[PDB]
């Protein structure tokens, strides 16, 4: 024979658009997620510097 | 000879003539850095009242300090003697320790804490002369006291504890 399609015919395929949103680039979570680094990084260096700040009075 | 920081410094002078005999002699302190450094707060304890009347004595004579204030810088050199001396026939393996690790850690004090601690536990139960600082944050622990360093390299271990006297 012939090179024919199958009897019940090729099942569809996708063609329409597919670009889902995906919850790792919406921006309210990014801008939480950066605002807490933020936020823990300047409790970090408040206690850091007051502690060198320490550190240069026993040393003088 | 002048305090301007040298930048091109090729040789070095020095003189032998000594002091005149008419001035009284002393032998100069024998310690080097890293020693004077662990042993510096223990001097302050001792020393503090010649220590400011020696720096006093050259505030009443401006341009005329050095001299003038010799026998004031004399007292200064016998006392942070004792202290030295005191130190090491009382706490000679413990003092050893703290310099060596200071001497080995950029002469950063907190590097050292546990060397420090064991050293002023030794000193104080001997020497009753006691580590202090002015004017520390009332509202926090004092720096040398506190069980962890931030700026350490290596994590203060938790069976080496602060010596706080009195306890
Ligand atoms: C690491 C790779 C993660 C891969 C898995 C993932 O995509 O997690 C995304 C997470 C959950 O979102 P999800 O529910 O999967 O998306 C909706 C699906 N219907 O979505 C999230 O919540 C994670 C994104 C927020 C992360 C906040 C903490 C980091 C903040 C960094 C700020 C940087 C600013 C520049
Ligand atoms: C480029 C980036 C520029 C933008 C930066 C955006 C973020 C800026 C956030 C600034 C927050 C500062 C950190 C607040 C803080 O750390 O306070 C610390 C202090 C207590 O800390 P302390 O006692 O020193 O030691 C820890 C004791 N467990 O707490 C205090 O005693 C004072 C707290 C005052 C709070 C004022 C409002 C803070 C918000």
């Amino acid at each position: 024979p012939q090179d024919m399609p199958p009897p019940g015919g090729y099942e569809a395929v996708q063609y329409k658009r597919n670009l889902p949103s995906r919850g790792l680039f919406r921006p309210r979570p990014l801008l939480a997620g950066a605002a807490v680094l933020m936020l823990y990084g300047w409790y970090k260096l408040v206690k850091g510097i007051r502690e060198q700040n320490e550190l240069a009075r026993e040393k003088m | 000879m002048a305090t301007r920081k040298p930048a091109f410094n090729q040789h070095v002078l020095l003189d032998t003539t000594p002091l005149p005999d008419s001035i009284p002699k002393v032998k100069e302190i024998g310690a080097s850095s890293a020693p004077l450094l662990s042993a510096s707060f223990f001097i302050g304890a001792r020393c503090k009242d010649y220590n400011d009347d020696y720096m006093q004595c050259k505030n009443e004579n401006p341009g005329r300090g050095e001299f003038e204030c010799l026998k004031e810088g004399r007292r200064v050199t016998r006392c942070a003697r004792s202290v030295l001396k005191d130190i090491n026939t009382h706490c000679l393996e413990q003092f050893r320790a703290h310099w060596q690790c200071l001497d080995n850690n950029n002469q950063q004090l907190w590097q050292c804490r546990p060397a420090e601690w064991k050293l002023n536990k030794c000193v104080y139960e001997n020497l009753k002369l006691e580590k202090v600082i002015p004017d520390q944050p009332k509202n926090s622990t004092p720096v040398h006291l506190r069980q962890r360093q931030i700026f350490a390299h290596h994590a203060i271990p938790p069976w080496e504890r602060p010596f706080i006297p009195g306890q």
